[PDB]
């Protein structure tokens, strides 16, 4: 039950930009100011790309707190008979909304509801001083949605393709087979996913008509030019219609565009200028190519002041796994905290070589990545990550290089979680872990980053029989024959590997961290040595083998489902540590001091070197080789076999997955500021860490365009409502 | 890609 909900009492922490916002010249400012203004333009998109109903959600909440504040609004609930308990259901559910983009949770892909009686939050809002001034619109956004904003039906719960679940990526009547068909179409047409959603039409006979629309300002109308245009048109793919299109997003697109041209008469150089110039060529046209092209300039732009990007980036909630949710982040660069990051950087060319794959699985160049701690003035989207490996396009990756980002501002909000809040260790445990957590964490995000993400090489073949290794002379060290996988031309990491591609490039990622945070000199490069790093070291393996315990409380058994990426990458590390015996991890199941189940995972300090490096190192080469070329069978089979939760003993994940639910505390909120022109001086406003606070940050987020924004929601919403 | 706090 308590699943569906986010509690009363959930955690709020406001992330903390003064002293960055301070150290910023009156023009860079100015840059920071209209691109925030973009980011957060375009992260009104992330709600057609959530739910449904979402879009109008966020506008009927919008109204309602443009025209009364949390605490005039409460006056009115509680007239109308609501107890405080319930009218603070309201705000951590409008504040939830606010902070998911939509009304499913960015972390589990699961719906959540608000926690009060219906027919008691209508009264809340039908009386509403917002549905005085504008009856007719208050009183026709509640009938399209808050039916849907209540509606558990099994169905609803979450999201995903087919009759299961819940996507908007895809009209509803999609299934994974429809999903396929397309990524084989746009592979055939080296056609990026990234920006595209599919809508699927059928006659009286019952053929199915694909559309594949991209994103844009421009619709399919009369173009300027590009690589796009010439791709607008009808094919025929093994039987079935193709219809190739643009506009989507088009009015919010074009709000966006009109900041990142603002932003481009601040740009403090030539690379800056560049990248925003094709940034807006990508969003104009709906060019993913103009990404690329804006991306090659921006990795070129080394240790700028403020750091930013945009664009439709990561593919983790597409269900199939291609395409990508708008996002975009201003930050500033902290050059202290950037220290220890650059001697990282330095020494990388040399720890690469400890990873147990050959050079010829690794890349031919390793250029200098560029690692710098930022701190967030802006991140909107879905949610806010601790740490970025970007960009997201392999080519680029491996051809010209990459950036790294630590958000030192995002990891410092969590040092939380007090020792009553630790689950499943035991009282020695939970002192390590309190010590020694946040440096642990440090650790594992650069690691994660550069060494997880920013090491290996895929072997590509292009239009010619060109590949960019050595045929005859390479050797797969599992095999001890020649390569007999690779990528072809329109082949990506996400097209072939698909539903598993995110997560199983996240788990090798997490692998290297904890393979290579057991080297000396990269726990002393952080500034850790002797009873210290072992304690550090201790912690980052703890913290592992726990969150794959936790990990269970994000599978959805009757669907044999991962709802999170990252939560499933940490069950197989888990399981491959179990595997190797050993006593090197138990999980005893027990009872709580509260009388309920509960259980105790212990951790062999002694045996992680001898037992534990040898199974990691064993699993990374299996990983790698596979990724390499591309080995999508062998991929699948190693990896669906570690992620299958089953009740096998002596562990017995699915009862366990009981105890965890039971056990399982909700993330916590996180409130934004927002940056305001006085005219030539910009100033920053900040908000109470409360559900009330992050409902004023959005409320004042719009000053200029709110109500504009809202019907243009509105109506990017009815125009689709067909597909749903 | 991301790192998840």
């Amino acid at each position: 039950d308590t699943q569906y909900i986010l509690p009363n009492d959930i955690g709020v922490s406001s992330l903390d930009c003064r002293e960055a916002f301070r150290l910023l010249s009156p023009t860079e400012r100015l840059y920071a100011y209209h691109l925030s203004r973009a980011a957060w333009y375009g992260g009104l998109a992330v709600l057609l790309q959530t739910s449904p109903e979402a879009p109008y959600i966020y506008a009927l909440l919008s109204r309602l707190f443009r025209a009364q504040d949390p605490d005039q609004l409460r006056q009115h609930a509680l007239a109308e008979g609501l107890t405080e308990e319930e009218y603070q259901a309201f705000l951590v559910y409008a504040a939830g909304v606010y902070s998911n983009m939509g009304n499913y949770k960015s972390f589990g892909d699961t719906k959540f509801v608000p926690n009060l009686p219906k027919e008691k939050l209508e009264r809340v809002i039908l009386g509403s001083e917002a549905a005085q001034q504008h009856p007719e619109e208050v009183r026709g956004l509640w009938q399209t949605c808050g039916e849907l904003m209540f509606s558990l039906e099994p169905r609803l719960r979450h999201l995903g393709l087919g009759k299961e679940g819940i996507t908007t990526y895809f009209s509803g009547n999609c299934t994974m087979e429809d999903a396929k068909l397309a990524q084989d179409f746009l592979d055939s047409q080296n056609l990026s996913a990234y920006n595209t959603r599919l809508f699927k039409e059928v006659d009286g006979e019952g053929k199915p008509y694909y559309e594949v629309r991209l994103a844009s300002v421009l619709g399919s109308e009369p173009s300027l030019d590009s690589e796009v245009t010439s791709k607008l048109k009808s094919y025929e793919f093994r039987g079935s219609p193709f219809q190739v299109t643009r506009g989507d997003y088009a009015p919010i697109l074009q709000k966006v565009v009109e900041q990142l041209e603002k932003a481009k008469a601040y740009a403090a150089n030539s690379h800056q200028g560049q990248m925003l110039a094709q940034y807006i060529e990508s969003f104009t046209q709906g060019s993913i190519e103009a990404h690329k092209r804006g991306s090659r300039f921006w990795i070129q732009d080394k240790g700028p002041i403020v750091e930013s990007y945009i664009g439709f980036i990561e593919s983790y909630r597409d269900p199939f796994g291609s395409r990508g949710e708008f996002e975009g982040f201003v930050a500033v660069v902290n050059k202290a905290m950037s220290a220890k990051f650059e001697r990282l950087v330095a020494s990388a060319e040399q720890l690469l070589k400890e990873l147990p794959w050959p050079p010829t699985f690794e890349k031919d160049k390793f250029l200098t990545p560029d690692f710098t701690s930022l701190d967030v003035l802006t991140f909107a989207g879905s949610g806010i990550p601790a740490g970025i490996n970007i960009p997201n396009y392999d080519d680029l990756r491996q051809t010209e290089g990459f950036k790294n980002v630590s958000l030192g501002n995002v990891l410092a909000v969590a040092y939380a979680t007090q020792r009553e809040k630790l689950t499943f260790l035991e009282e020695d445990d939970k002192d390590l872990y309190i010590l020694w957590k946040g440096p642990s964490f440090d650790v594992q995000v650069g690691l994660h980053a550069l060494l997880g993400h920013g090491s290996g090489k895929l072997f590509v073949q292009d239009e010619k029989g060109a590949f960019n290794f050595d045929q005859e002379t390479v050797i797969n060290p599992e095999t001890g024959e020649q390569i007999q996988s690779w990528y072809r031309s329109g082949e990506t990491w996400d097209s072939k590997f698909s539903t598993i591609a995110s997560s199983y490039e996240e788990c090798r990622a997490e692998s290297v961290g904890l393979y290579l945070c057991l080297h000396p000199q990269v726990l002393e490069i952080f500034g850790f040595e002797g009873a210290d790093a072992e304690d550090v070291i201790y912690v980052n393996w703890l913290n592992m083998v726990r969150a794959g315990l936790l990990a269970l409380e994000f599978y959805t058994p009757e669907a044999f489902n991962w709802r999170q990426a990252h939560m499933q990458a940490r069950f197989v590390i888990l399981r491959v540590l179990l595997e190797a015996g050993e006593g090197l991890v138990t999980i005893t199941p027990t009872t709580g001091s509260d009388g309920r189940p509960d259980a105790r995972v212990r951790l062999d300090r002694s045996k992680i070197r001898s037992v534990g490096k040898p199974a990691l190192e064993r699993f990374l080469r299996r990983l790698q080789v596979l990724k390499s070329t591309g080995d999508v069978a062998g991929g699948r089979a190693l990896y669906e076999g570690y992620a299958t939760v089953t009740d096998a003993p002596p562990e017995c994940f699915l009862t366990l997955r009981d105890t965890v639910l039971l056990r399982k505390e909700s993330r916590k909120l996180i409130v934004q500021p927002n940056t305001r022109l006085e005219g030539s001086d910009v100033q920053l406003l900040e908000y109470e860490a409360s559900a009330a606070g992050l409902i004023r940050s959005f409320s004042e987020r719009f000053p200029e365009d709110g109500p504009e924004l809202e019907e243009i929601l509105t109506q990017l919403a009815t125009a689709d409502a067909r597909f749903w | 890609v991301v790192y998840p706090w």
